[PDB]
């Protein structure tokens, strides 16, 4: 089925912003996005 | 920041200094901390009590004191060397 470039295009779309906000933090320190975004790293692996 | 002038303009002070030791502050910001801690017990008289507690994951007395010390000269003293050894590594959480 054709719709398979409108899902998963914003797949990846979503995924790097996943990836910009992503905020380090030098030595080992998380602030609350970061905390939420590796729980949030489990919803695109569940995806792919 | 005179002997003479601090203690005209205040009243005795329970003071009580906490420093944030998280992973957040090492670099330009831990040798700040590091020499502004120094720099506010200078201005205290002998009256003033202090205490300093870094909070971390848990907060805790690096201090070896545990409480309010008096804040002599000597007592002043101890601490820098306590604040003069502090690491830089975990989590804020404000509320501990
Ligand atoms: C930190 O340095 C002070 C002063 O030398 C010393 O009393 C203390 O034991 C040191 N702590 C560690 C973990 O090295
Ligand atoms: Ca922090």
């Amino acid at each position: 089925w054709k719709p398979f470039e409108t899902i998963i295009l914003l797949t990846i779309f979503a995924n790097c912003v996943a990836l910009a906000v992503y905020l380090p933090m030098p030595e080992d320190d998380n602030n609350s996005l970061n905390l939420g975004l590796e729980k949030l790293e489990y919803f695109f692996l569940t995806v792919f | 920041r005179r002997p003479w002038y601090i203690q005209g303009a205040a009243s005795p002070k329970d003071m009580l200094i906490l420093v944030d030791v998280s992973g957040s502050v090492s670099g330009l910001t831990l040798k700040l901390i590091r020499t502004s801690v120094s720099e506010m017990l200078e201005t205290l008289s002998d009256d003033d009590f202090v205490n300093v507690a870094s909070f971390n994951s848990n907060a805790q007395d690096v201090s070896c004191f545990q409480h309010l010390v008096q804040a002599n000269v000597r007592n002043k003293k101890v601490l820098k060397d306590a604040v003069n050894n502090i690491t830089a590594k975990g989590i804020t959480d404000y509320k501990k």
